[PDB]
RNA sequence: GGAAACUCAAAGAGUGCUAUGCGGAGUGCGCGAGAGCAUUUCCGGCAGCAGAGAUUUCAGCUGU
């Protein structure tokens, strides 16, 4: 129960996986401006302004 | 002979004055911090066990919630903290979520309130002031249209005009509204789908394909002079403004009951009808449904769009609302309670953060979109965390015990017999068609995305 | 603690004057040393500016012979590698946390 | 260790530093510190002694009701307890389950019996007088604590002679007679 | 970008010895981008680090590194080094075991009549002093010096900071050898019957009850980078274990007669074991292979310590002798005697210490200094060894400066952070993994005599 | 959109600039509302980036007579025009805090340029920062203001009920 | 048996504490500008000239 079952989707063999899953992310094993930089969320919203939907381009 | 050993010379590493902060000198060498990945996977499963126990997603209502029940909800598009709010005896409202209670409320109607919107009008006589007062407009069932006025209170640019500045009427009745958010154009679906402008009382355009009533319809976020609408005969229709003229239809199996553009992809539209699932469509190649959101049991009222694009809320005729992924298809979050009931309109408020839910029982009720966060402002040590095992929580999904942590919530049980014996009747049908498969000749293999596809005009 | 960013920001300056010719790692880890003290000095409880100060009068004169070691080992008058901007700018970023800091006294500023 | 906070002790209970499953509530401690136990282990010398004899009884009840061995036995076992002085009375092969306990044969050890007829008033202090040498059973000096004493001898325990404080209370009652050297 | 400490950074992979999904691809093109990237900016803290480690050399060639006396480096070092140095003279108890804590800061003694002491050493502070009458074989800390197990006549107990108990374990009905697996939370125990077991020592609970079938278990020995106990039998097996499965993990053949010390390199990656054959060997673990030999050494190995440096540490009864350099994979690096007529391709030992009369019943290095305590019979030595320590420990989990409110803390992260007791594994990379079974390319649901031919047809 | 507020002491004007917005919808959470309470998280909202002192105590007294009345005076003109940058045409109307709606009107009329907001989120900053009060500043000033508005309510107070002096 | 401390050890609570993120230009766009785009366009070279500035720094030319 720790390895897990299959492949999952957006892989599709182990060699995929396991590259995916060689570097450990905490800040023990790698630096802290690695650290701060290898995490971050791919969205990252400012917290109390309305979103526009986006207009571009040629304004 | 030269010797030479550590000078840990106990300086560097305490310090000097009692108020400072100590070094903590630090060595990267995977020799000396030994179990890489066990470590981080049980970091994994704390956190996924600190989601299940800090997910208390409910926020509040809004008042003591209507009469009748909320069957209309719009967000205003330009400002964060209110939202007009029309329930089916009549009574429309202008709510304030800051406070959470009204600006004021009205009995707009006789019959139901069909459909409502917010408006930054432009009248050719006026200044029209978008901000010391605000515009709603709703379209009912007793053949009018009115477009409202609200004395807003929060600017203090000024020191009287409060409600019906106008009002519209149709010779049968009407059933959905929405404004094209540029010049004040708007666009109602009743037995025939009118476009007008506030400026003059009569249809400036009839827009049907032929005889059948308009469900609802939307306008675009972006390239707003598109709109799209639903109608009874199970069908998309998709207009456009320039040509003045509807543009393609196809027509699904059940009845599509709400749609909503995207704002970010902005031709990529979803539609919510009532086999239990919703469909995200293309707009440029309507003949496969881009993506299907499956995990529901009953029939899926309305749905929106996050404004940040990606992530999707559905609200449906069982007693629960749910929130999907764009780019997965099954439910990321299911959000219920006892006392909501048949929650007919769910939207996503503007930044992103909360799930209003107007139900049939009445009540309107604010949610978190992330059920596990909090809405304060985070030291950065807090931040990093948070975000550190967000993305631990992220690589290690697919571990069969964060996965099944993960996955775990708690549906009513009315929900969970639905579900499983869906499940149960879907196995049969897939065993049944595998036994077809394996005698009949050409029994050609249909996508998911294509199933509940029935027709499309213009086939190119 | 974001020290350790501030101190792991400093790295490739001292990296690109070490695989030139000017310094060697027996000495940058001195200089490495003495900035960490400052900088744990300067971001700790309590700190005040004549910490700032000193960090600035530190960083000005290895400035100073960062330029005596460049035209006498190397005799040029720069390598153009990234430390000859990046020592004074890191000078003008104390600076500037110092002012955030301590908008309080006319010295400093 | 820290009296952890409200996240903390959600996400682990089963910790717990002092007290674990297997210590049985600590009954070891409490009641040797009942009883004032110099050593350790005597509480489970004890302890195998009582699982011993309600296995013994086991077997006699598991034994058929009709023959002598078995009957002359449990007679027998039933009388030698009583004759260690660990019951009270001669009661019925039930109570070699609901009353022979580790206590009980504490209880008759000598500074529990000595606190027991008030001859110290504390059993620390009867530990105290018995390590020092002042008392005896019978003709025997008794130097160890651990001697539990039978039915027989809770009657001859009294101190030596040249016990000081026998000298001491005799004084005090000031019948101190002082040819027969205490 | 060069980075030569890459080598020591790099992480490998399950291999092969180019896909078509283009989303897929770029994928795993930033993946392995971003990995060469944090690489690179790992490698790039050796400039960070505070000192380097200490040394000596002949720098001559006459004089050599062990005939190099105690008296002559506790001259030429400084004071708080030398002063460091200390020699405990217990006479009244027995042999002293000596075990150190993770971090340099406390140390625990024991005489095998009836003495524990734990106290820390480097100032004078006694923490826990107690005679308890019976004999005491082994004992160790537990996560701190807050807690310390001793092994006792027969039922292993453990102690508060001050001295007094907390549990008498009514398992473990002996014990020899105590260990601790630290991120685990896991006191291991073997002895004189065939039993290692297991204790999660957090929630109290027994974990694993295994049976060796090997008699008595003459020495164990912690991996400390799989987590792995190294039992060595009398058999000269030297079979290593897991808690999850009963069969011994792996059966290594080391000696001959009893095996009487194991001892891992904290990189987990050699074992040295000696034998009461009079025979030391050193071990690759993770492909399993005798790396070499040393034969007929002249008195039966006591006990071996490797120090954090790859320091071997050999003591024959009254020596100590310790070899630099003597856990590569040559044919240089094999730890000898003599420089047979000066040859320079020996391992004459980097330093030697002759005792007085007392057999060293333990060995064991200081964590994070330059010193080895050694455990005899009058008492306890530190010895000045200059290579034999990593200068720069991390903070962020041991630390020689720590704290109440830090140590408090830290070890409440490391209770809330202990892994689970089943995945001590043979290597521990084994857990993001996919199962050695369900095949590795995933597949998604598309795939898943004439005259008898004239009496044919019949 | 608060991007600044203006906050009037004894001593005189200070005008912050808002670095992070503060949540709309949930802003009647306890996890909110508790971080107006905390100075470490409440700093991460507001910075000091003006506060000009009054010259005299008579100018204190005259500012306040004008604040009580709701008028704008020449020294909350001048930091107002100091720090309040001028916008284009429409797009972008800079914005205050400020604490009263009779107060909104005077300084939009001054100011055609600027917009006030006094709502329940500008009221919640505007006591968030005067809790805090004089650690915003760092020292940053010449006076105490419990003593200050010790002698600016004496006069305030004869001032408005024209209590004789003979 | 009661009481001194800089005797130590272990917990707890309160008060604090900030707890705290290629370059000058020049060249055309972005509604007097930098908030981005883009660079050989000269430079961040050499000595001297002479205007300055506290021996070492700037201001405009010769060649380079």
């Amino acid at each position: 129960k720790y390895q897990s079952s299959a492949v999952p989707f957006p892989f599709e063999n182990r060699e995929q996986y396991e590259r995916s899953l060689r570097m450990p992310i905490g800040q023990e094993w790698t630096s802290r401006a690695s650290h701060q930089e290898l995490i971050k969320p791919r969205i990252m919203t400012k917290p109390g302004q309305v979103i526009d939907p986006l207009k571009a381009p040629f304004k | 002979m030269k010797i030479k050993t550590i000078k840990r010379s106990a300086d560097d590493y305490v310090p000097v004055k009692s108020t400072q902060e100590s070094q903590m000198p630090r060595n990267l060498n995977p020799e000396l911090h030994p179990f890489e990945r066990a470590r981080e996977y049980t970091k994994a499963l704390n956190a996924t066990k600190l989601e299940r126990m800090f997910a208390k997603p409910f926020v509040g209502q809004l008042g003591y919630g209507h009469r009748d029940g909320v069957y209309a909800i719009a967000k205003n598009y330009g400002s964060l903290n209110k939202l007009a709010t029309g329930s089916a005896d009549g009574v429309i409202k202008y709510w304030n979520m800051s406070t959470r209670e009204e600006f004021v409320s009205f009995k707009a109607h006789y019959g139901l309130v069909t459909g409502l919107c917010v408006t930054q009008p432009r009248f050719h006589d006026k200044k029209p002031d978008l901000k010391s007062q605000n515009f709603m407009l709703s379209c009912s069932d007793d053949k009018t249209v009115k477009l409202w006025s609200i004395n807003v209170d929060d600017y203090s640019n000024k020191n009287n005009e409060e409600g019906l500045i106008r009002t519209f009427d149709g010779e049968s009745a009407f059933q959905g509204i929405d404004s094209h958010r540029e010049n004040s154009t708007f666009a109602t679906g009743g037995a025939k789908i009118h476009l007008w402008d506030v400026n003059r009382l009569k249809p400036v355009s009839d827009l049907s394909w032929g005889a059948d009533n308009i469900t609802s319809l939307k306008f675009n976020q972006n390239e707003t002079d598109i709109l799209a609408s639903t109608g009874s005969d199970n069908s998309i229709v998709l207009y456009d403004l320039r040509t003045n003229s509807p543009t393609q239809k196809i027509v699904q199996t059940m009845r599509t009951n709400a749609i909503c553009w995207n704002p970010m992809e902005a031709f990529n539209f979803v539609t919510a009808n009532e086999d239990h699932n919703a469909y995200y469509y293309d707009m440029r190649n309507l003949s496969r449904s881009l993506n299907v959101f499956k995990d529901h049991v009953s029939a899926v009222m309305d749905v929106d769009f996050s404004p940040t694009g990606d992530e999707i809320v559905t609200g449906s005729y069982d007693k629960s609302i749910r929130i999907y992924k764009t780019n997965h298809g099954h439910s990321r979050e299911i959000y219920h309670t006892k006392r909501m009931q048949h929650v007919f309109q769910v939207k996503y408020s503007m930044d992103s953060k909360y799930i209003i839910s107007g139900s049939d029982d009445g009540n309107v009720r604010l949610w978190r979109s992330k059920a596990w966060e909090r809405s304060n402002v985070k030291t950065t040590r807090e931040k990093n965390k948070l975000e550190y095992d967000e993305k631990l929580k992220e690589r290690f999904r697919h571990m069969p015990e964060i996965k099944r942590i993960s996955r775990h919530r708690h549906v009513p049980q009315v929900i969970k017999k639905a579900q499983e014996i869906k499940n149960i009747e879907l196995s049969s049908i897939k065993r049944r068609e595998a036994n077809e498969r394996r005698t009949r000749k050409d029994m050609p293999y249909i996508s998911e995305r294509k199933k509940q596809i029935v027709g499309t005009v213009h086939k190119y | 603690s974001k020290t350790r960013y501030y101190l792991e920001q400093c790295i490739p300056e001292m990296d690109d004057l070490v695989e030139k010719g000017l310094f060697t790692k027996n000495e940058v880890s001195l200089i490495m040393k003495k900035r960490t003290d400052f900088e744990h000095r300067l971001n700790s409880r309590g700190s005040s500016i004549n910490d700032y100060i000193k960090y600035i009068n530190y960083e000005s004169n290895v400035n100073k012979l960062r330029a005596k070691r460049c035209k006498r080992i190397l005799q040029v008058k720069k390598t153009n590698s990234l430390s000859d901007w990046s020592i004074q700018q890191r000078i003008g970023f104390i600076y500037q946390r110092g002012t955030n800091k301590f908008p309080q006294d006319l010295k400093f500023w | 260790v820290r009296k952890l906070k409200h996240h903390e002790q959600k996400l682990l209970k089963k910790v717990d530093f002092l007290e674990w499953k297997q210590d049985q509530g600590h009954r070891d401690t409490q009641v040797m510190r009942t009883y004032h136990i110099q050593n350790r282990e005597d509480y489970h010398k004890y302890n195998r002694i009582c699982g011993d004899i309600r296995r013994l009884a086991n077997k006699l009840s598991l034994l058929p009701p009709t023959d002598p061995f078995r009957r002359k036995h449990e007679q027998l076992l039933l009388d030698k307890l009583y004759a260690m002085g660990v019951l009270t009375t001669k009661s019925k092969i039930s109570d070699l389950e609901n009353k022979v306990t580790v206590s009980a044969i504490c209880r008759r050890r000598l500074p529990v019996i000595m606190h027991r007829l008030k001859m110290a008033e504390t059993i620390q202090d009867a530990v105290k007088f018995i390590e020092q040498g002042h008392v005896r059973v019978g003709p025997n000096l008794i130097n160890d604590p651990a001697y539990l004493v039978t039915r027989n001898m809770e009657d001859y325990v009294t101190w030596v002679d040249n016990s000081k404080i026998k000298k001491t209370l005799l004084r005090y009652r000031n019948q101190i007679d002082d040819f027969d050297f205490s | 970008k060069e980075r030569e400490n890459q080598n020591k950074f790099e992480r490998s992979t399950y291999t092969n010895n180019q896909t078509k999904d283009k989303k897929l691809r770029a994928g795993l093109k930033k993946i392995d981008e971003q990995y060469k990237k944090a690489v690179s900016s790992a490698a790039a803290t050796d400039y960070l680090l505070p000192e380097s480690n200490g040394y000596l050399e002949p720098e001559n060639e006459l004089e050599k590194t062990f005939k190099v006396q105690q008296s002559e480096i506790k001259s030429s070092v400084d004071v708080s080094t030398a002063n460091k140095a200390l020699d405990l003279s217990l006479k009244e108890f027995g042999p002293y075991h000596i075990k150190y804590a993770k971090n340099g800061t406390h140390l625990l003694i024991t005489g095998r009549k009836g003495h524990v002491a734990s106290m820390d050493w480097r100032k004078g502070q006694l923490r826990a002093e107690l005679f308890l009458n019976e004999t005491c074989h082994s004992a160790t800390y537990l996560q701190n010096e807050q807690y310390f197990a001793v092994a006792q006549k027969k039922y292993t107990f453990i102690y508060d900071h001050e001295g007094t108990e907390l549990h008498r374990l009514k398992q473990h009905i002996e014990a020899r050898h105590l260990d601790f697996l630290p991120y685990h939370y896991l006191l291991v125990t073997a002895g004189e019957t065939g039993w290692l077991k297991y204790h999660d020592v957090s929630t109290g609970q027994l974990v694993s009850e295994l049976r060796t079938k090997a008699g008595p278990t003459m020495a164990m020995a912690q991996n400390p980078w799989n987590a792995v106990m190294h039992l060595g039998h009398s058999n000269g097996t030297v079979s290593l274990w897991s808690p999850s499965m009963p069969e011994p993990l792996v059966k290594l053949l080391s000696a001959r007669g009893p095996v009487n010390s194991i001892a891992i390199d904290r990189s987990g990656y050699y074992m040295a074991t000696t034998g009461a054959d009079r025979s030391m060997k050193i071990w690759d673990i993770r492909n399993f292979k005798q790396l070499h030999s040393v034969e007929s050494l002249p008195t039966p190995g006591t006990n071996v310590s490797i120090s954090d440096t790859g320091l071997l540490a050999l003591s024959r009864g009254p020596h100590v002798t310790l070899w630099k350099d003597a856990l590569k994979l040559s044919g240089d690096s094999k730890p000898c005697f003599g420089s047979m007529g000066g040859n320079p391709h020996r391992n004459t030992p980097y330093m030697s210490h002759l005792f007085a009369g007392n057999k060293v019943e333990n060995l064991g290095f200081v964590p994070f200094e330059d010193l080895l305590g050694v455990g005899h019979q009058t008492g306890i030595t530190n010895l000045i060894v200059p290579g034999a320590g990593e200068a720069n420990y991390d903070a962020l989990e041991l630390n020689p400066f720590e704290t109440k409110k830090q140590r408090q803390e830290q070890e409440v992260r490391t209770l809330l952070n202990k892994l689970p007791a089943d995945t001590i594994t043979l290597d521990p990379n084994s857990i993001g993994s996919v199962d050695k079974r369900s095949s590795t390319i995933r597949l998604n649901a598309k795939d898943l005599d004439v005259i008898e031919e004239a009496l044919s047809r019949f | 959109p608060i991007e600044y507020l203006l906050f009037e002491e004894p001593t005189g004007y200070a005008v912050f600039k808002v670095k992070l917005q503060q949540d709309d919808i949930g802003s009647r959470l306890k996890e909110v509302q508790e971080q107006i309470n905390d100075f470490g998280a409440f700093t991460k909202l507001i910075e000091l980036v003006s506060f000009a002192p009054f010259k005299g105590a008579a100018e204190a007294l005259e500012n306040a007579n004008d604040i009580s009345e709701g008028l704008v005076s020449e020294s909350l003109k001048a930091i107002l025009d100091l720090n309040l940058p001028k916008a284009s045409s429409k797009k972008k109307n800079i914005t205050l805090a400020i604490s009263d709606k009779n107060l909104g009107p005077s300084i939009k009329e001054e100011f055609p340029y600027v917009d006030c907001i006094s709502n329940e989120l500008a009221q919640d900053l505007i006591r968030g920062v005067r809790l805090h009060g004089e650690k915003l500043f760092k020292g940053l000033q010449s006076g105490d203001l419990e003593r200050a508005q010790l002698g600016l309510g004496h006069a305030y107070s004869r001032a408005k009920v024209k209590f004789s002096v003979q």
